[PDB]
RNA sequence: CGGCACAUGCGAUAUUAGAAUGUGGCGCUCCGCGGUUGGUGAGCAUGCUCGGUCCGUCCGAGAAGCCUUAAAACUGCGACGACACAUUCACCUUGAACCAAGGCGUGUACCG
């Protein structure tokens, strides 16, 4: 049976329950991760300075302490005034002490005391594709270089990689290899322009950053790696716990939305709560992760469940007229009027009556009228935009009528006529505009427009006009 | 339209701001009005016939 | 030669348990106010001048002023609307619901 709720469950079934403390171990490969990519970040001093300008944007009056990060580990703004102190001192010591093996102690104490601040995600995830984003580039050089001398040139990626990996900087794998008479170093003088323009735009990029890919490699490799531990376990946690996404989404299924489409934003919900889980609080993951799934369920319903898109308030709205009509009804015992509702609610009832108009579902199209024929309520619904072809036929005798009556006219009373109303050209023109047609004075336009309505409203023309205006 | 719009200006005649949806006899029947009924909601003014 | 599965036709035409809070910015809102360019159905059934007269009224040609421009559009100031983010409290705790079973045919796939 294809079922598919059925096959999802048979998907998730293989997947077994977690023990209370497999997931503060998970949390723990969690904890991992971000102490990996956060150690990544703290070898990179281009991120470093980046946020240090940015600092230099908050103390400029144009940021705020609620922007760049928040928090630290033992917010007040004397107290970022104090530490972003120290890391000033400490960055004004430590980066000039490359004049190498003395300064890195210097750049770990200022990673660990970058390390002691708590990031927004936003500046965090910045850095973190700013970094993927130059590691493309430089892979991008790599693959450039490759596509140019190793498939066309026949060279084997073995002699590419000799002296390119492991120095990568310098011209001893390009110009010595060159000297060096292999039977390959030929072929490089067609190309050697572009090969060493490449490899000086990869110099370029560790001028950039100060250090040389041999780092920016092992720094955004361990980045990754990092990444992905923490990844496959907020997948393994995620797939654990689809058991409380379906046994929450059981109540919600009546109320418009399909069932699956439920769980999926469940597992929405479920997948923000492992974003933002912290076991130190002490709670189970259930407790915390029910208000996540909860909130991503009703909201989802609010949002999307609905023909006409209905906005949260007014559900809530609709949802406390419905529950307050169902306290009312076991108390009074007919059914309220919303006379009831205005001294039982806070609103002043002719609000209510539009409320209660709005919650109305539309009724299918297809709705089958009595005894079950072919006759749908489809089949009744009249067009109202059309025209009835009796107008049609009074707009045709009209403009034959008005046609008559202006060649009746002179010359130059009917052409003013025609151009000052919209008769049988484009747009129409006004007073200013038919001046700048006819190099006349404005307001003998006017003179010469009074004078021809003057000489419609007389009778022997006035009559088969007025015979279209029914009484 | 066109000189729908010019027969309006012509004569002036102001275009209501107002249709007639009035309630009428089906196309061929007779006979007698025998009951009226008003039925109107509460908060609405009664007029005089209600 | 059996079984499982699926498809497909007909079954008349017609008429009738969430609650609360804050902040932010936005406007394909037609909602008050200001500034800007910028009109038209009024005097004018001749206000004025001249010409024809069937006339003292209608035809043909001119010029001006007063007065209808916030209309149409543009941009800002209020209201509202929608949107985003954040916070506090309370509750909640790991594999659902569902209909329908009474007709006559045609055919296909799989397995034994």
């Amino acid at each position: 049976t294809t079922d598919p709720v059925r096959m999802y469950m048979r998907e998730m079934g293989t997947v077994e329950l977690l023990t209370r403390e497999g997931e503060i171990d998970i949390a723990k490969r969690i904890e991992d991760g971000i102490n990996q990519v956060q150690c990544s970040v703290a070898e990179y001093p281009e991120a470093i300075t980046y946020l240090l300008e940015q600092y230099d944007r908050v103390e400029a009056e144009e940021a705020r302490l609620s922007d760049l990060i928040t928090g630290f580990v033992d917010i007040d703004p004397e107290l970022a005034r104090e530490k972003f102190a120290e890391l000033r001192a400490q960055y004004v010591v430590t980066r000039d002490t490359i004049k190498h093996a003395t300064a890195q102690e210097e750049i770990l104490k200022l990673s660990e005391v970058f390390k002691q601040f708590r990031l927004v995600p936003k500046q965090f995830d910045y850095l973190v594709n700013s970094m993927r984003v130059m590691m493309d580039r430089v892979r991008t050089q790599e693959r450039l270089i490759m596509k140019l001398c190793v498939e066309q040139c026949k060279m084997p990626k073995k002699n590419f990689i000799t002296l390119f990996t492991g120095n990568e900087t310098s011209d001893t794998w390009f110009n010595a290899a060159i000297a060096m008479n292999k039977p390959w170093s030929e072929k490089l003088h067609d190309v050697s322009e572009e090969v060493h323009r490449a490899l000086q735009k990869l110099q370029q990029i560790e001028e950039e950053t100060g250090l040389t890919i041999e780092q920016v490699k092992d720094i955004n490799r361990r980045m990754s790696i990092g990444e992905a531990k923490a990844r496959r376990a907020k997948k393994e946690m995620v797939e654990a716990n689809l058991r409380l996404v379906i046994s929450i989404a059981k109540k919600y299924t009546n109320r418009g939305l399909q069932f699956l489409d439920l769980i999926q934003e469940g597992n929405i919900g479920l997948m923000k709560a492992v974003d933002k889980f912290e076991y130190r609080r002490g709670y189970k993951f259930s407790t915390y992760a029910t208000w996540w799934i909860r909130q991503a369920i009703t909201r989802s319903i609010a949002d999307q469940a609905r023909t006409i898109r209905i906005p949260v308030h007014m559900i809530e709205t609709i949802n406390k007229l419905n529950r307050i009509s169902r306290q009312m009804l076991q108390e009074m015992g007919r059914e309220p009027t919303p006379e009831e509702l205005a001294e039982r609610m806070l609103m002043p009832e002719d609000k209510i009556r539009k409320v209660l108009k709005i919650a109305k579902e539309p009724i299918s199209m297809e709705t089958p009228i009595g005894d079950d024929e072919d006759s749908h309520l489809g089949d009744f619904i009249e067009d109202t935009t059309l025209e009835l072809p009796l107008d049609s036929a009074t707009t045709e005798s009209l403009r034959a009528a008005t046609h008559d009556v202006l060649a009746g006219l002179t010359a130059r009373e009917a052409k003013v006529l025609r151009m000052r109303f919209g008769i049988d050209m484009n747009t129409d023109y006004t007073l200013e505009e038919v001046g700048k047609q006819f190099d006349v004075t404005r307001e003998r336009i006017r003179q010469i427009e009074a004078k021809a309505l003057r000489k419609l409203r007389h009778p022997s023309r006035s009559e088969v006009l007025r015979s279209f205006l029914d009484d | 339209t066109p000189e729908e719009k010019l027969l309006r200006a012509i004569f002036g005649e102001k275009a209501s701001d107002v249709k007639d949806s009035s309630l009428r006899v089906p196309n061929g029947v007779s006979g007698t009005v025998i009951d009226v009924q008003v039925f109107t909601r509460d908060g609405v003014e009664k007029d005089k016939r209600a």
